[PDB]
RNA sequence: AGCCAGAGGAAACUCUGGUGGAGGCUCGUAGCGGUUCUGACGUGCAAAUCGAUCGUCGAAUUUGGGUAUAGGGGCGAAAG
RNA sequence: GCCAUGGAAGUCGGAAUCCGCUAAGGAGUGUGUAACAACUCACCGGCCGAAUGAACUAGCCCUGAAAAUGGAUGGCGCUC
RNA sequence: CCAAAUGCCUCGUCAUCUAAUUAGUGACGCGCAUGAAUGGAUUAACGAGAUUCCCACUGUCCCUAUCUACUAUCUAGCGA
RNA sequence: AAGCGUUCAUAGCGACAUUGCUUUUUGAUUCUUCGAUGUCGGCUCUUCCUAUCAUACCGAAGCAGAAUUCGGUAAGCGUUGGAUUGUUCACCCACUAAUAGGGAACGUGAGCUGGGUUUAGACCGUCGUGAGACAGGUUAGUUUUACCCUACUGAUGAAUGUUACCGCAAUAGUAAUUGAACUUAGUACGAGAGGAACAGUUCAUUCGGAUAAUUGGUUUUUGCGGCUGUCUGAUCAGGCAUUGCCGCGAAGCUACCAUCCGCUGGAUUAUGGCUGAACGCCUCUAAGUCAGAAUCCAUGCUAGAACGCGGUGAUUUCUU
C-alpha cells in the first residue's frame, strides 16, 4: 500500500483513485478526484480554495 | 510493436489514430511527427490505425530539417497525453504527443530525448531508455 | 454483388431471441458431473448481489512484468445468507429425458418461503403444505414411504432450497426457492443428506471455498426497447441520411424476398438469462465477524460494507461470496453461482489470492474515507454536535 | 474635392496637422430578395410554406394608387 | 573389354556386345560402391504343383465433374 | 495564349505539391479542333460563381455515448 | 506430349493440336415489362458460392535450414487504413496472417446520398447558311407516400377443472479468432552465410457476452457556487433572459476512452498406417481396423413447442 498525496487539495489518494498528471518539465502531481484536476488545469491557487489542506494551515485552522 | 521489440506490452489505451501529428522528442532535426500507421495493427472496417506509448509507428516529417522530409521513417510514442490504466489502478497522461525517429530494427536515430518518457516505452525499447533521461 | 468489403458480423446469433427472460431468477442448465466418491454437497448456491469495490493484492504469476507487485482489481460482492434445505426431488431417468418421479417436504416451513407460493399473501388464510405437514403427524411413514421410492428410482437427485431473504436489506419480504443438484455420494447417501439437512440452514462456506473459479447466472440488467445501434453495435448512418440515421441501411437484399433472422432489428435490451464462467472467489467472508474487510496487510476492524452503504443495496450483516470482476446482472438482484462445469488449471486459476486492502470509501461520490475513525482523524472536529 | 493653420527649401516645389463629409463605397437593422442546409414539411400551416444560414440595404432602390401596352398580340437588363 | 573418368572396371558420357565352359550365367537389369566389389535381375536346376502372360473390345460403376436462399428420379424411400 | 470552362489520343511529358495525387499549380506545344470587337493577352478591386492547398477549428470521422423539449406511446373527445 | 528444365517429357512448365466447364466480360436474340419493375457509383447490412489470399491438418519438389512453389480435404473463421478519380475499373502509399475471386433484380434509392449519366439556364471547340448537332469538355440544377398484408424484431394472449410453485427438453439458434515476444535457441540443418519447429510461459489482434469498483464522457440533481442585463424601492430573497452563461457536480446511463469473462468430449475429411487377400509375392482396402483438420455432432450457452411433458401445494357452504 502507498496511500499518495493530492497535489492540490492534500487528500488522501486510495489506489485506483483519481489521475495522476506529468507536466512538461516532467514534474508529477496527483489528484484525487476530477475537481481538484480542474481547478488545477484553470490554474486556480491551491492557498486561495477554502477547502484545500494548503489553505487550511496558511489560515491557521482548527489548529 | 511489431519487430525489434524487446518484450510484450500489456494494453495502453489508443490515442493517436493516423493522421494525428506528434511531437519529435530528439534531436535528429525534425520538430515534429506526422503518423500515417501503426505496427501491429489489426483489419477493422473503417476503423482507423490508432498508436498508444512505446508503439512503433510509421511516420513523416512535417516540420524540420529538409533532409528528414518528405519521407517516411520509424518512429516510436514516447508521450502519449491520452489518459490510460496501469495494471497498479493508477490512470496518468502527459501533455502532449511525443515520438522519437527510429529504425526498423528499434535503435534510436537521434542521441538524447527532451522530456519525459512513459515507463511502459522505455522498457520496451532498451535503445530509447539509454537515451531517456526522466522517465515518468 | 459482393460486399466491397468485407467485415465481421454484428452481434452474437447464439445468443437468440434478445427476448425478455421467463423469470426474473435464472435457471441453471448444467450442474457439473457427479463423481460420487466425494461426500454430499451442493452444486450452486443462492445469493443477491450487493455490489462493486476495489482489491489489491500482489500478483503471484512467473512471466508477468507485474509478477510479485502489487495490482488494482474490480470485484463484486454478493450477499450470501445460508440456504434452508425444505425439500428434495427424485429424477428418474427416461428414454426423453430426466423427469421428477416425486418430491418430499420438510414438515415445517418458513413464512417467506410461503410467501413464494402466493401471489396474494395478505388476503389469503395461509393454507399452503398445511394438509401436507399432517403426513408426518402421526409417524411419518407416508413419507418415509416417499423418500425410499427416491432410493430405488431417481437417478439424479436434486435438493430444494429457500434463501434467508429476511436477514437481507431487501424489500422483497419474499424468499427464493430454487433446485440445487447433489453432487457427491451414491443416491442413497444424497436422500439421507437431504433428509437430515430439512429446516436446517447451509453456509456457503461448506459449498465453495476461497481461489476456487464459479459461474454466476443471473438475469442481466433490463433496458427495454432499443434501437440496432445499441442493441447490436451497427454503423451510425451519416449525418445527411434523411428519415433517420441510428438504423441498419439495408435490411436485406432482393432475394430472399423476406427479411432475415440474423438481421439486426430494434427490441428488447437487458433482462436475458445469462452464463457466465471462470469468476474466482477472492474471499468468502462471514456475517458474525466484524473485520470482513480487514485483511493481513490492513488490520483495520472494518467489514465489507462501504462507508455510508452500498448504494441501492444497504449494509451487508450477512455471510458473502466475491469474486473477481463483474458478474451479469444489477444490485438487489437474485443471481445462482454454480461451482465450475470443468476442472481448469489455467494458471490464472490455481494461484492463491491474497488480499492486500479492500476499499469502503463511500460509493456514493467521490468517497476520500475509509471509515468514521480515518475522516474524523483527517478533518478534526467540526461544528456538528456530540 | 473645397477650406484653415503650420513646416522644409536658393528657386522649382515638397511635406504635416486639422476641417469638411463625397461615393450607382463599405459593416449592419427595417425593408427588398432567396445562396446553402440539397434542413423541416412533403395525403403540409401552405398547389411553394417554415427554420437556420445567406445577398443587398440611399439607389439602375423598394412600394401604393392612377394610367398605357391584348394573343402571332403585348411586354422582356433576354429565362422562351 | 576399349576410351574417358583422382575414380568408374555391365550400371557420368560415348561406344561395342566375340565364344570357351556349359542344366545356367548377359562384358548386363537395377540397388549400388570414391571406384570395383558385394547384392539383385535376365537366364538355369537336386524345392513345389494349377493354369499364366501380353495386347486390346465394350457393359455397368468410378475419376475427369466448380456457384452462388434450402430442395427436389414428382415426394418418401429403394441396394439378389 | 494553351492538355485552358477549348487536346481526341490522355490519367500527354517534365517540375512542384503528398507517404501515396486521373486533383491543384508552373512549364512544353504541328494546337483532333487556340487566336485577335464571332474580340486576343493581361489586369487592381469586387463575387451566396467554379477549383486547389495551408493555419485555426471542430462528433465529418475513428466511435459512439449522454441530456433536454416536442412527437411517437396509452387514455377521453374528435376523426380523414 | 515435340520441347524447356546442367542430364531428365510430365518437380515446375509446356508448342502443334484437341475435349470441356462457367454466366462475375462483351457480343448475338428481342421472349417479358413502354395505362413506368425508379437508372450509375458509393455508403449500410445480411447471407450464400468456391475457382482458397490467410489461418488448421496434410501430400509432393530441381524440399539441407530458411524462404518458397505445386497439390489435397476444407468456405469453420477473417480478408484493412489512405492519396487521386463520380467512377465500376485503375494506380500508388502503408499496415497486416492475408489484404482471394464472385453472387443475391449487374443484392440493397417509400434505407441514404446525388458526385455521374439523362430535362429545361449558360460557356468553349469542331461541324452546320441557319434553326441547331456532338456515346466532346465545363458549370448550376425539388430524390414524394407505409398507418395495410406478409416477412422480421421484440411484446401480450382465449382455451388445458382453477390456481400456484418447482422442473424436464423436442426443436431451433450457437462463437470465438489470429499474431507477437521470451524460452526452446543461434539450437537442429548448413562448409559458411544464415536459421527452424513441438512443448512451456507472457501478452496482443479481431469478434462476442456482460458490468460500472475505478478513470473518462454526459448534466433539468437546474444540487452548490459565481457572473451579465433587467424587474421586485434597498437589504435578504427571488422572477425573466424559450435550459441566460461559467466552474464544479453526485445518481443514472455509458467507452477497446473503463473493467471482467469467452468450456471440453466424441465421431470424422485429406493423409499416413496395421493386419490382409484379390494376384502363392506385394499392397492403407476388397472384408476388418489404428491415428488424424480451423470440419461435424455433442458438453456447454440462449429460447422453450403459446395444440410436448413431469412432480408438488391449496383447492370456495353458514356463500339462490
Ligand atoms: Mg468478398
Ligand atoms: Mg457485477
Ligand atoms: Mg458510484
Ligand atoms: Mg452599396
Ligand atoms: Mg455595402
Ligand atoms: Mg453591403
Ligand atoms: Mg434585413
Ligand atoms: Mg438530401
Ligand atoms: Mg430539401
Ligand atoms: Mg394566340
Ligand atoms: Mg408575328
Ligand atoms: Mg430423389
Ligand atoms: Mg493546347
Ligand atoms: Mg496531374
Ligand atoms: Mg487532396
Ligand atoms: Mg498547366
Ligand atoms: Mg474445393
Ligand atoms: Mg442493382
Ligand atoms: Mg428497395
Ligand atoms: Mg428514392
Ligand atoms: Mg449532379
Ligand atoms: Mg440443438
Ligand atoms: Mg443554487
Ligand atoms: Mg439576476
Ligand atoms: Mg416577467
Ligand atoms: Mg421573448
Ligand atoms: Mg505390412
Ligand atoms: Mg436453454
Ligand atoms: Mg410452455
Amino acid at each position: 500500500m502507498k496511500v499518495e498525496i493530492d497535489s492540490f487539495s492534500g487528500a488522501k489518494i486510495y489506489p485506483g483513485r483519481g489521475t495522476l498528471f506529468v507536466r512538461g518539465d516532467s514534474k508529477i502531481f496527483r489528484f484525487q478526484n476530477s475537481k481538484s484536476a480542474s481547478l488545477f488545469k484553470q490554474r486556480k491557487n491551491p492557498r486561495r480554495i477554502a477547502w484545500t489542506v494548503l489553505f487550511r494551515k496558511h489560515h491557521k485552522k482548527g489548529i | 510493436s511489431g519487430n525489434g521489440a524487446q518484450g510484450t506490452k500489456f494494453r495502453i489505451s489508443l490515442g493517436l489514430p493516423v493522421g494525428a501529428i506528434m511531437n519529435c522528442a530528439d534531436n535528429s532535426g525534425a520538430r515534429n511527427l506526422y503518423i500515417i500507421a501503426v505496427k501491429g495493427s489489426g483489419s477493422r472496417l473503417n476503423r482507423l490505425p490508432a498508436a498508444s506509448l512505446g508503439d512503433m509507428v510509421m511516420a513523416t516529417v512535417k516540420k524540420g530539417k529538409p533532409e528528414l522530409r518528405k519521407k517516411v521513417m520509424p518512429a516510436i510514442v514516447v508521450r502519449q497525453a491520452k489518459s490510460w490504466r496501469r495494471r497498479d489502478g493508477v490512470f496518468l497522461y502527459f501533455e502532449d504527443n511525443a515520438g522519437v525517429i527510429a529504425n526498423p530494427k528499434g535503435e534510436m536515430k537521434g542521441s538524447a530525448i527532451t522530456g519525459p518518457v512513459g515507463k511502459e516505452c522505455a522498457d520496451l525499447w532498451p535503445r530509447v531508455a539509454s537515451n531517456s533521461g526522466v522517465v515518468v | 454483388s459482393h460486399r466491397k468489403y468485407e467485415a465481421p458480423r454484428h452481434g452474437h446469433l447464439g445468443f437468440l431471441p434478445r427476448k425478455r427472460a421467463a423469470s426474473i431468477r435464472a435457471r441453471v442448465k448444467a450442474f457439473p458431473k457427479d463423481d460420487r466418491s466425494k461426500p454430499v454437497a451442493l452444486t450452486s448456491f443462492l445469493g443477491y448481489k450487493a455490489g462493486m469495490t476495489t482489491i489489491v493484492r500482489d500478483l503471484d504469476r512467473p512471466g508477468s512484468k507485474f509478477h510479485k507487485r502489487e495490482v488494482v482489481e474490480a470485484v463484486t460482492v454478493v450477499d450470501t445468507p445460508p440456504v434452508v434445505v425444505v425439500g428434495v426431488v427424485g429424477y428418474v431417468e427416461t428414454p426423453r429425458g430426466l423427469r421428477s418421479l416425486t418430491t418430499v417436504w420438510a414438515e415445517h416451513l418458513s413464512d417467506e418461503v410461503k410467501r413464494r407460493f402466493y401471489k396474494n399473501w395478505y388476503k389469503s388464510k395461509k393454507k399452503a403444505f398445511t394438509k401436507y405437514s399432517a403426513k408426518y403427524a402421526q409417524d411419518g411413514a407416508g413419507i418415509e414411504r416417499e423418500l425410499a421410492r427416491i432410493k430405488k428410482y431417481a437417478s439424479v437427485v436434486r435438493v430444494l432450497v429457500h434463501t434467508q431473504i429476511r436477514k437481507t436489506p431487501l424489500a422483497q419480504k419474499k424468499a427464493h426457492l430454487a433446485e440445487i443438484q447433489l453432487n457427491g455420494g451414491s443416491i442413497s447417501e444424497k436422500v439421507d443428506w437431504a433428509r437430515e439437512h430439512f429446516e436446517k440452514t447451509v453456509a456457503v462456506d461448506s459449498v465453495f471455498e476461497q481461489n476456487e473459479m464459479i459461474d454466476a447466472i443471473a438475469v442481466t440488467k433490463g433496458h427495454g426497447f432499443e434501437g440496432v445501434t445499441h442493441r447490436w453495435g451497427t454503423k451510425k448512418l451519416p449525418r445527411k441520411t434523411h428519415r433517420g440515421l441510428r438504423k441498419v441501411a439495408c435490411i436485406g437484399a432482393w432475394h430472399p424476398a423476406h427479411v432475415m433472422w440474423s438481421v439486426a432489428r430494434a427490441g428488447q435490451r437487458g433482462y436475458h438469462s445469462r452464463t457466465s464462467i471462470n469468476h474466482k472467489i477472492y474471499r468468502v467472508g462471514k456475517g458474525d465477524d466484524e473485520a470482513n474487510g480487514a485483511t493481513s496487510f490492513d488490520r483495520t476492524k472494518k467489514t465489507i460494507t462501504p462507508m455510508g452503504g452500498f448504494v441501492h443495496y444497504g449494509e451487508i450483516k450477512n455471510d458473502f461470496i466475491m469474486v473477481k470482476g463483474c458478474i451479469p446482472g444489477n444490485r438487489k438482484r437474485i443471481v445462482t453461482l454454480r461451482k465450475s462445469l470443468y476442472t481448469n488449471t489455467s494458471r490464472k486459476a490455481l494461484e492463491e489470492v491474497s488480499l492486500k486492502w479492500i476499499d469502503t470509501a463511500s460509493k456514493f461520490g467521490k468517497g476520500r474515507f475509509q471509515t468514521p475513525a480515518e475522516k474524523h482523524a483527517f478533518m478534526g472536529t467540526l461544528k456538528k454536535d456530540l
